[PDB]
């Protein structure tokens, strides 16, 4: 029996670095465009920021008056954007830690946001049922939209910032044309807990509440591949496209474990193990085969896993 | 948190 070794390639992500720090559940997790950073919030009402690659705390972000959902950062990894429980989104300098403006006009708790590509603009998704366009140099709302009938679990521009995705709790998926606001086609009935767009620009990927994750061809309105066999039946759970090295989907899951899918077979090709809560957050780094997880109250810790391929 | 439950 000669046998070789099966050629398609898999990861071997492994432990390297648990980041403590926060007091409370991590909420999100999200590496700078430059790949030097890490950036965490928390229920603990902070921001921190962390070397993306050794972990090393580097500071705490703090101002709101409630926990945070999310934070995002803009392009040129100078400023970070975060959503809170006090219906505000702050704009921070990164390197100084200053709040630069405090997005006021949400009537309930802002859960998602992010910049645009050029990140003169950002968007945000609330309980209030409503997805508001922001202007980072004056932070004011430029537009609102009446954009679901239940919460909005997540808001991500596409990669020339023309479009908008959003998902809500009310079971449905909407693309808005960015310019004037206005929904361009409507996805759809569990609730939607996370979408964003494909980095190759032609897909969403979508959560539900139902332990699915889905690739949709949101032109065509087609669901091209599903992802199954983690948990995820009541928490919004951040899922990514890896692609540094092999194309891989990766979710965290209400059952403590990363789960990592080759994005093509949709096999699972690996499940991390480690955390000791739901983990909410994961991300991937924009350059080198790293994942960053978070987890929920019993854990509060974030980890940083590293692959050869 | 209102993600963390």
């Amino acid at each position: 029996a000669t046998q070789s070794k099966p050629t398609p390639v898999k990861p071997n992500y492994a432990l390297k670095f648990t980041l403590a720090g926060h007091t409370k559940a991590v909420s999100s997790v999200k590496f700078s465009p430059n790949g030097e950073w890490l950036a965490s919030s928390s229920a603990d009402k902070l921001i921190k920021i962390w070397g993306a690659y050794d972990g090393k705390f580097e500071k705490t972000i703090s101002g709101h008056k409630l926990g945070i959902s999310d934070v995002a950062w803009s392009s040129d990894s100078n400023l970070l954007v975060s959503a809170s429980d006090d219906k505000t989104l702050k704009i921070w300098d990164v390197s100084s830690g200053k709040c630069l403006k405090t997005l006021k006009g949400h009537s309930n708790y802002v859960f998602c946001c992010n910049f645009n590509p050029q990140s003169n603009l950002i968007v945000s998704g609330s309980f209030d049922e409503s997805v508001r366009i922001w202007d980072v140099k004056t932070g004011k709302c430029l537009k609102t939209l009446p954009a679901h009938s239940d919460p909005v679990s997540a808001v991500h521009f596409n990669r020339d910032g023309s479009l908008i995705v959003s998902s809500s709790y009310d079971g449905l998926c909407r693309i808005w044309d960015t310019a004037s606001g206005q929904c361009l086609k409507t996805l759809i009935n569990p609730p939607v807990s996370f979408v964003k767009f494909s980095p190759n620009g032609k897909y969403i990927l979508a959560a539900t509440l139902d332990n699915t994750l889905k690739l949709w061809d949101y032109s065509k309105g087609k669901c091209l591949k599903t992802y199954t066999g983690h948990k995820n039946e009541k928490y919004c759970i951040f899922a990514n496209f890896s692609v540094t090295g092999g194309k891989w989907i990766v979710s965290g899951s209400e059952d403590n474990l990363v789960y990592i899918w080759n994005l093509q077979t949709k096999e699972i090709v690996q499940k991390l193990q480690g955390h000791t809560d739901v983990v909410i957050s994961t991300a991937c780094h924009p350059t080198e085969n790293i994942i960053a997880s978070a987890a929920l109250e019993n854990d509060k810790t974030i980890k940083l896993w590293k692959s050869d391929c | 948190x209102x993600r963390a439950x």
